[PDB]
């Protein structure tokens, strides 16, 4: 049987600077004497998208800065200079004329940029939710990087915990920054309880935690 | 050139069937077939077989045996994925994909499919009001919270699509009440808070929701 691993599962790599990612299958694919190595790239939110057939040959509509090369066992894919749009997936794919097909399991692609603080903002809850009985306090950490970032919430200058959650966004394809949101989720009662709720924000772009906050009642 | 449609997101409960279709553009699938593949949440690609377009002759690869039947509806080519006896491991976005030469390859957006024992519940959408609290030089931001819905997904443009820039909707969390949450938010010029009007437009089609809320500015 045929398999295909890839080398290295995630990899981080300067604006600017080649990325080299490895496919090795369990065995030769080149034994026609054609090179039977495909590579696809797929975004978040999209379809695959064919880079190159043939080991080396570009796809339709590939810019030159995708390459590959080698036969038999060993094949990479090279990307050189490495764009902000080029954050993806990419998978390398065996395959003849004609199915069976077998994909290799993927090889994350980062772009990596100079550091970005974040912009804080905060939100309190909605009147019209405050009427239904909940109140949502959210909390957004705009166009930053790296991705390691930390949220803290306090009411009344109390860390909450087990009653908030976040998603990042994937790597803009424009400026390679990303953005977080946090949400505090509290009863109406609870809310009416405190006075002041803060989000505190720590990231390496930022020389020491920025504090975001507002009064019940003040807005 | 050409291009394949599926049919919108799906959601089952185990144990049911679930049928998919894929139309091309052209009309017909070429002479090399049509092929399905399969990408669990957060995981890989994975070949699940193909239909030979004339024979209607379908092979299946070996982790997809029994329980998936590749079909061709070629009354209007269009081909159909069926699987049976639904689990959880088939929670996943199915993708239909065919081609007629290295440089001609189509693909379809995929048909997610979800499944599971949770009702459909369309989402309440909640106002992200800009503020003195959420702004920072001239610029201003603002959004809009959906709350409470399942199954995904969920969509969500500003002013019926005119404002794109500087929007950033996340990836939904689900909540503990088995049922998710989502925010979408723009940055505008601080000052463009008395000379535009802003409304963000929700749709929910598992549920035929479609909410269009005005986000208002508040003085605190
Ligand atoms: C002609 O076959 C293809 O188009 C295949 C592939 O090319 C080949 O396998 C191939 C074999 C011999 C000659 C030319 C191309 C490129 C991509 C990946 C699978 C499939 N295509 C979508």
């Amino acid at each position: 049987d045929l398999v295909l691993t890839q080398s290295p599962a995630s990899l981080a790599v300067s604006l600017g600077q080649r990325a080299t990612i490895s496919c090795r299958a369990s065995k030769s694919v080149s034994t026609s004497g054609y090179n039977y190595m495909h590579w696809y790239q797929q975004k978040p939110g999209q379809p695959p998208k064919l880079l190159i057939y043939l080991a080396s040959n570009l796809a339709s509509g590939v810019p030159a800065r995708f390459s590959g090369s080698g036969s038999g066992t060993d094949f990479t894919l090279n990307i050189h200079p490495v764009e902000e749009e080029d954050a993806a997936t990419y998978y390398c794919l065996y395959s003849r004329e004609f199915p069976p097909w077998t994909f290799g399991g993927g090889t994350k692609l980062e772009i990596k940029r100079t550091v970005a603080a974040p912009s804080v903002f905060i939100f309190p809850p909605s009147d019209e939710q405050l009427k239904s009985g909940t109140a949502s306090v959210v909390c957004l950490l705009n166009n930053f990087y790296p991705r390691e970032a930390k949220v803290q919430w306090k009411v009344d200058n109390a860390l909450q915990s087990g009653n908030s959650q976040e998603s990042v966004t994937e790597q803009d394809s424009k400026d390679s920054t990303y953005s977080l949101s946090s949400t505090l989720t509290l009863s109406k009662a609870d809310y009416e309880k405190h006075k002041v709720y803060a989000c505190e924000v720590t990231h390496q772009g930022l020389s020491s935690p920025v504090t975001k906050s507002f009064n019940r009642g003040e807005c | 050139q050409v291009q394949l449609q599926q049919s919108g997101p799906e959601l089952k409960k185990p144990g049911e069937t679930v049928k998919i279709s894929c139309k091309t553009s052209g009309y017909s699938f070429t002479n090399y077939g049509m092929n399905w593949v399969k990408q669990a949440p957060g995981k890989g690609l994975k070949w699940m077989g193909w239909i030979n377009t004339y024979t209607g002759e379908p092979t299946y690869a070996d982790d997809f045996r029994g329980r998936f039947a590749f079909s061709l509806a070629t009354s209007a080519s269009t081909a159909y994925l069926q699987i049976i006896n639904l689990k959880n491991e088939d929670t996943a976005t199915y993708f239909c994909e065919t081609y007629d030469s290295p440089l001609g390859d189509y693909w379809g957006q995929g048909t997610t499919v979800t499944v599971s024992s949770a009702s459909t519940k369309g989402p309440s959408v909640f106002p992200l009001a800009p503020s003195s609290k959420s702004t920072s030089g001239g610029t201003a931001a603002l959004g809009c919270l959906v709350k409470d819905y399942f199954p995904e997904p969920v969509t969500v443009s500003w002013n019926s699509g005119a404002l794109t820039s500087g929007v950033h909707t996340f990836p939904a969390v689900l909540q503990s009440s088995g049922l998710y949450s989502l925010s979408s938010v723009v940055t505008v010029p601080s000052s463009s808070l008395g000379t535009q009007t802003y409304i963000c437009n929700v749709n929910h089609k598992p549920s035929n929701t479609k909410v269009d809320k005005k986000v208002e500015p508040k003085s605190c």
